[PDB]
RNA sequence: UACAAGUAGUCAGAGCCCGUUAAUGGGUGAUGGCGUGCCUUUUGUAGAAUGAACCGGCGAGUUACGAUUUGAUGCAAGGUUAAGCAGUAAAUGUGGAGCCGUAGCGAAAGCGAGUCUGAAUAGGGCGUUUAGUAUUUGGUCGUAGACCCGAAACCAGGUGAU
RNA sequence: GAGGGUAGCGGAGAAAUUCCAAUCGAACCUGGAGAUAGCUGGUUCUCUCCGAAAUAGCUUUAGGGCUAGCCUCAAGUGAUGAUUAUUGGAGGUAGAGCACUGUUUGGACGAGCGAAUUCAGACAAACUCCGAAUGCCAAUUAAUUUAACUUGGGAGUCAGAACAUGGGUGAUAAGGUCCGUGUUCGAAAGGGAAACAGCCCAGACCACCAGCUAAGGUCCCAAAAU
RNA sequence: GACAAUGGUAGGAGAGCGUUCUAAGGGCGUUGAAGCAUGAUCGUAAGGACAUGUGGAGCGCUUAGAAGUGAGAAUGCCGGUGUGAGUAGCGAAAGACGGGUGAGAAUCCCGUCCACCGAUUGACUAAGGUUUCCAGAGGAAGGCUCGUCCGCUCUGGGUUAGU
RNA sequence: UAGGCCCAAGCGACUGUUUAUCAAAAACACAGGUCUCUGCUAAACCGUAAGGUGAUGUAUAGGGGCUGACGCCUGCCCGGU
RNA sequence: UCCUAAGGUAGCGAAAUUCCUUGUCGGGUAAGUUCCGACCCGCACGAAAGGCGUAACGAUUUGGGCACUGUCUCAACGAGAGACUCGGUGAAAUCAUAGUACCUGUGAAGAUGCAGGUUACCCGCGACAGGACGGAAAGACCCCGUGGAGCUUUACUGUAGCCUGAUAUUGAAAUUCGGCUUUCUAACCCGCACCACUUAUCGUGGUGGGAGACAGUGUCAGGCGGGCAGUUUGACUGGGGCGGUCGCCUCCUAAAAGGUAACGGAGGCGCUCAAAGGUUCCCUCAGAAUGGUUGGAAAUCAUUCAUAGAGUGUAAAGGCAUAAGGGAGCUUGACUGCGAGACCUACAAGUCGAGCAGGGUCGAAAGACGGACUUAGUGAUCCGGUGGUUCCGCAUG
C-alpha cells in the first residue's frame, strides 16, 4: 500500500518466536517399504540408495 | 453566522429477516426491535437486546396474541 | 534480482496447507476493563486472511 | 466560367472532347437535393477552448534477474541440474553440493494421519486432495531511469573586479 | 589615465535588495544527473465478437489511491435466474380524524368563566382512536422465457447533464444546490420540433431507380385532401 | 439446408497485412535487378500483380526464426520551399556642366563654378587591430542602387638608429 | 549668442549621494548632541592556526547604538523584558 | 468610589496624522470638496524611531497675482522630410484548407460558414479603423500541489563561538578540621631588554628581568546561544480568508421492507450502582372531591371515582399494569472451557445465540441465574511495567 489508511500488516501484532536447535526428520511410510523384498535387512545407508 | 445540528447517529438495521411460511434452522434471528414490538410464541426465544430467535427447525408462522398483540411461532414441520 | 520478503508481514501469518494464511486477532494489548468477557474469550482464537485482502498482498509472501 | 451568397464535397444530370489492363469506358461540367474541417480535453465543442504554414527524413511499453497464471512437450512417487573439466567462442558427455514434491499440527518442547486449545475429539480450528517436477511461447507484478519529452530548485569541484 | 587588491556558505555598498562581463532575494562552467513532477502535452497497420462507470467505506483525503459494485476470457456445478396468475406475512406513507401531547373560533358554565365543565366548528415533518394504491420478503405451488452461482488471468471507472415525478434548502426564484425513483445523452447515426447532445418516434452487417407503417402532416416553397 | 445474431467511448479476447535480417529448398537478371513516373486491374481491409517510359546491377518465391517492425499532430528536431509583396526600408547633409576611358557611365578619372567644418570633418601621437600601406592588372562574390572604382581578387614591393 | 517677476503655506537646515535600463524625493549622508564598551598581546573584525587591520595610535584615543545646523526645552512610571 | 507601576507635563492641533466630514466661523472669487486665519467634541499628536519655531538654500510639493502668448472660442496659410508616380535593389511578424455579405433567431447562453428573409455583375488603386472574442508574451491578479526560494520569532530539533567545574602536562615546604589559604623555584609562558648566526631582530640560541604550578593546550561534563543550518505550520467550505465543525447515541426530513444527502430541523455522551445485580415471596400508581388542632381538601389521618395521564438512575424513541413499576428474606452467575446456527459488513471490527462439561446461589419443586427494560459511556499496531507457566535458551549445567 502507499499512504491512504493503516495497512492490514501494520495492525496485526506479531506472534511467537523460532528455535536455535530444531531438529527435523524425514518420514518414510510402512506402505513405502513394500519395495523390500520379506526377510531383508532395512538400514539408513539403504533407505537412500 | 452558524449553526448548532448537523448530527446522527449510525443507522441500525431492524426489522424481520425471515418470512412468514419460510423454513429456518435452529439459530436463525426472526425479529430485531427494540422494546417488545413482537412476542416470543412457541419455539422462539428473546436475547439480551430484545431480539427474536428461533429454538427448532421449521416453518415461520406469525399469529395475533389477542387484540393489538402480535406473536411469532415455529413449527417442526418436516 | 532476487525478489525481497516483507520482513514485518512474515513475523504474522504462517502457511496453511491449502496455501491459505493463518493471522492473530487485533485490539487484544490493554484496556481490557472497557471490553465484555464474551468479547475477550472469542478474541483469542485465529483466524484466515480473507480474500479481499489476499489479492493485494500475495506477491509480498512468495517465499513463505 | 463576368446576376452570383460557396467546410468547396456527395447523389441526379443534358451538352462538348476522346478511346482503355475492353468494361453495363475516360475528361469536363448548364442545373436540382443534402451537407457548419481534423486532433486533444470535456456533462456538453462549427466553436470565438488547445495544436499544426506546407512537403520530405528522424522521433515513444524494451532488456536482465526473480514471482504467479495459461498453453506445449519429456519423465512420473519421483523430477532435475549449478559452478568446474573436455569440446570449434561450437550444444553434449561428465559433474548429485544443491532445489521442489511424496504429511501435517503446534509460539515451542514435541506428537504424527492425526495435531493444537482444553480437566475432558466434549466441542471447535487447521490437515488426511495425500501428482508432481525441468524447459519454453503468451499475460501481469517486483528490482533497475522502465512509454517519451518538460521545471522553479540542491550539493561538489573550478573560472571571472578588461 | 596607467599599474594593482577584495570572489559567491563570498565580496563591495553616503543603504536602492544596489552592483560583481547586456543576466543577481543570491554570478558563470562542468559533474551527482536520464535529480523529482500524485501535473499539462504526445503515443505510428487493418478487420470480427462482447462491452462499462462517474457509486459506498476509509484516507495529511477531496482533480490521487485501496477494497467492494458494474465489463471481458477460460475452466467447473447444474434449475439454483427473470415476468406473470393464487394465498400468507412484516412494515404506518397518501388520505382522513381529534380519543393523547400542543395550537385555535363562537355560545352555556362565577372559582377573571372563547376551553378546571359542556355543545358545535378548524390546524400540525418531529400528534394518532384509524388507514390505502404501489413497492418488499417467501411458498418449494402452475404457464412462458433464458439465464443465475463458484473458483482463477486482465482492466477501466470515483468532474456527470437534461426531462418527468416525491421532497429539503432558496423567495411554492434560477439553465441554482442536495437526496429517492424512471428515460435519453455520455458511448446513438435515421425521421419530427425552422435551425437546436438530453423532448417525441425509432436502435444503421453490405448492395437495389421495390411494398406497407410510427412520431408529425396533406393551398405554394415541399411528398401527400383547397 | 433451416433458424438465430452482427450501433458503439474506456477496456478484455481472437484471426490477419506489410517492412529489415538469418537457415534450408527452389528461381530471375545487361535479350536488362532494385529504385522512380503513368495506367480505365485484383481481394471483405491493412494490401498484391501486369504493361509502358527512365534506370544501369542486383533481387524476389515457400516454410521456419529474430526484431532499432508501420507516423498527421508533442508552441517536437534538422534541411528545402511558399504567403505578407514587387510591399516597408535603402542609416543626419548641395551639387551643376564640359572632355576622356569604356561593350555598357547620374555614381570612374581631369578641369571650372557653387556649396560645408575651421577649440575642428585640419595636423601629431598612446592604447587596441595586425599588412588593411605602394605599383600594375580584374569584375563572380562584399559595397543596402550602378560601377571601367575600392579598406574586395591576382602578381610583385615597402618599415634602415651609439644620441 | 545672454535671468520672467511677486505674495503666502508644508517638509528637509545647508554644499553633497542613491534604484546602470519606468521612482532623484520629504529618502541616504552630513557638522553637532547623547549613551555604552575598551589600561594596551586593549576592546571590535578576517582567518577562527600562523600571520594581520585597529595603529606603527594610547582614554582630549579607538569600536558600536540612537538622534541629526541654530534658539527654547525634553514631564510621569523600575510591575514585565 | 474601583483598579494599576504613574495615569500625558509643556507645547501643537479637521494636521504628510480626523472615519463621521465638503466639522463651524472669517478671508480670497460672480460662483472655492482645493488654499490661508481661528475653535478644540485629539475615532487614533506629543517631547532625542524628540516637541515647538527659524534667516539662507531647493530641476521638491501646494494656493493666488502681473506680463505674455494658437493652450482654447476656431481654425487658416506657407517651407522641408516621409507618404504618392517612374527606374535599380529588395525583408518581417502571421498562416488548417478557403469561391470569406446584412438583419432577426439558434447554439458551450455575444456567428463570414447553422434557419428564414433581404441585398449584391468580374478584377484593380489611394484612404479610415467597427469585427475576425485581431498579432508578441503556456495570466505576475485568485485558487490548487502533503511544489520551491528569501526573511522573522518566547514554533521543533541542532550547531559555530563563549562561560563554568573534574582530570593529564604539574614540582618543592608550614598552619585549626582529605582539603582551603598563604610562601619558594626547575616545569610552562613573555607582540620584555642586550649579545651571535647577520649589512634582517622573521626565526633560533645564550645572558638578565616579569609571571609561575597560575595561564595556554588535550579528553569529559553542565549552562547561555535566530549568529548560523535543516524542516513543520491539517481538512470541509455555494471562490479563498474569518466564523463553525470533525468520534458515539436517540428522533424528523426518509417517499408504511432495509438503505438514503446538504454549513437541513431538535437533544445528549467520555458515566453511575456493592445493591440501583441474581433468586423466592408480597403489592399496585398519577390526578380529583369531602371531612378534623385550615401551611398548596395536594406537606399527614380517613372515604369514593379514576386502564395509566405515575414510575422505569441519566437525552430521545420503542416498550412495560402477565409488570420491566414498589417492599422484604437469602445470596454473589458482575463464574470457568466452549459453542451448531444467524444479523450486519470492502477490510479490520460489531451483535444475538439454543445447547455440552466443571464448581455453585435462591426455590417445596418444575426452574431461573454468563450484570442493570432495550439502544451511547470508547482508541489498531509498536514499545514499556507487574503476576503465573510440562516452553526455548547458541559446546555443556
Amino acid at each position: 500500500f502507499e499512504g491512504g489508511q493503516l495497512p492490514l500488516f501494520r495492525r496485526l501484532p506479531k506472534r511467537g518466536f523460532t528455535n536455535i536447535n530444531r531438529k527435523e526428520y524425514a518420514i518414510v511410510n510402512l506402505d513405502q517399504l513394500n519395495k523390500f523384498e520379506d526377510g531383508t535387512e532395512v538400514t539408513p545407508a539403504l533407505l537412500v540408495e | 453566522s452558524s449553526t448548532k445540528n448537523g448530527r446522527d447517529s449510525e443507522s441500525k438495521r431492524l426489522g424481520a429477516k425471515r418470512a412468514d411460511g419460510q423454513f429456518v434452522t435452529g439459530g436463525s434471528i426472526l425479529y430485531r426491535q427494540r422494546g417488545t414490538k413482537i412476542y416470543p410464541g412457541e419455539n422462539v426465544g428473546r436475547g439480551g437486546d430484545d431480539t427474536l430467535f428461533a429454538k427448532i427447525d421449521g416453518v415461520v408462522k406469525f399469529e395475533r396474541k389477542g387484540r393489538d398483540k402480535k406473536q411469532v411461532s415455529v413449527y417442526a414441520v418436516a | 534480482p532476487k525478489m525481497k520478503t516483507h520482513r514485518g508481514a512474515a513475523k504474522r501469518v504462517k502457511r496453511t496447507a491449502s496455501g491459505q494464511l493463518k493471522r492473530s486477532r487485533a485490539f487484544t494489548s490493554h484496556l481490557f476493563a472497557n471490553k465484555s468477557t464474551k468479547q475477550k474469550r472469542q478474541l483469542r482464537k485465529a483466524r484466515l486472511v480473507s480474500k479481499s485482502d489476499m489479492k493485494r498482498v500475495k506477491q509480498l509472501l512468495a517465499y513463505k
